[PDB]
């Protein structure tokens, strides 16, 4: 099982009819998982997720690094992010967002659980946030979400 | 039983 040869272009991702799930939300910084409608070509086992990161707090956030871990029977891959910083929210302009394509291979069709480590900085001040998400679409519906 | 942390 691998995901090495899989790269799903952001622009190519169609929306599913599912609601985004909250992976992390603290101090105006929320990360949601947007489940793609389709699977990569030839990969019915891969759930394509558009991870969004939004900053609604008055302070800017930089050095944003998201990492994930999946059950041994699965494989998780994170494509490069659209960026690593989020400007402070400003009523005058649309919120600053970062998107990161995450791929999850679940060949055996088991229940999905995803751990993550969020790392970022406010100025030089470091932050490390860890968590577990277990709100995913039924594996049976992957590919036609 | 999880795998290791993975990053871009």
């Amino acid at each position: 099982l691998s995901l090495a040869s899989i790269h799903v272009p952001l622009e190519s991702i169609k929306p599913s009819s599912a609601l985004p799930v909250t992976a992390y939300d603290k101090n105006g910084f929320r990360i949601l998982f947007h489940f793609a409608k389709e699977c990569p070509p030839g990969r019915p086992d891969v759930l394509v997720v558009v991870v969004s990161m939004l900053n609604m707090a008055p302070l800017p956030v930089k050095s944003i690094v998201l990492q994930a871990a999946a059950p041994k029977s699965m494989k998780v891959k994170l494509q490069p992010p659209s960026g690593t910083e989020l400007s402070p929210f400003s009523p005058i302009q649309p919120p600053a967002a970062i998107t990161q394509v995450m791929l999850l291979a679940n060949p055996l069709k088991e229940k999905v659980r995803l751990r993550y480590k969020l790392t970022f900085a406010l100025g030089e001040q470091l932050s490390t946030e860890v968590g577990e998400v277990d709100q995913f679409p039924p594996v049976e519906q992957w590919g036609n979400l | 039983d999880f795998g290791p942390l993975v990053g871009a």
